[PDB]
């Protein structure tokens, strides 16, 4: 029950905002509070050619 | 052959062109954007409304309606008349 | 936060390829046939002269 990364910064006071390539789900969207999403994104599967 | 063009959302026009063999998209997705469920500006429900709609983005809720309404192909797409003139000949 | 990611496209018709009865006439002119025919019957009739 402890946050790290920069959700962990957020959660304790320590930074506002945090922008990067951080990915939103259901945990994080219920820790703290997220905005409208500016680039697509998800799981991909990726191999050799 | 009414209308050369028709400019709209992705999702619907890659549909109808999936459904109809006469249709076609060009692709080149420009003004990338998402559908949302709008509400009011104060409403208790929104803050549990996009925590469930992530949480089934999250599962393969989504994806199953994805292949249920959305994701099924009925036509995509030398042939004989090509060759027919030397037949008529 | 956005259920279906999308954007904005153009759709058109199909128009597929229109494959006509002259399909293999189309490299030389209808005035090639009388060129032709002179070509052959000129110089079969001088050829057995
Ligand atoms: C959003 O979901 C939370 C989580 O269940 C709801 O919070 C509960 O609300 C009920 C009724 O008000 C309370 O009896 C529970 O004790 C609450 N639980 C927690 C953990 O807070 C909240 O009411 C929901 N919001 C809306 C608008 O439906």
């Amino acid at each position: 029950n402890v946050w790290n990364g920069m959700i962990g910064e957020v959660v304790y006071q320590r930074a506002v905002m945090a922008v990067g390539s951080l990915t939103i789900n259901e945990e994080r969207s219920e820790v703290v509070d997220f905005s409208v999403p500016f680039v697509e994104t998800g799981i991909s599967v990726m191999v050799s050619r | 052959n009414k209308l050369h063009a028709f400019i709209w959302d992705s999702a619907v026009l890659e549909f109808e062109a999936s459904q109809k063999c006469d249709l076609v998209t060009t692709g080149e997705l420009f003004f990338r954007s998402g559908f949302g469920i709008g509400m009011r500006k104060d409403s208790p429900w929104k803050q549990n409304v996009s925590l469930s709609i992530l949480k089934s983005h999250e599962n393969g809720f989504m994806e199953d309606l994805d292949k249920t309404w959305v994701r099924y192909q009925e036509c995509d797409s030398l042939t004989f008349e090509n060759m027919a003139g030397v037949f008529m000949l | 936060k956005p259920f279906k990611y999308q954007g904005l496209t153009i759709l058109v018709k199909k128009e597929i390829p229109r494959s006509t009865l002259d399909s293999f006439m189309q490299p030389f002119q209808s005035t090639l046939w009388l060129l032709v025919g002179l070509s052959v019957h000129v110089v079969a009739v001088m050829l057995y002269l």
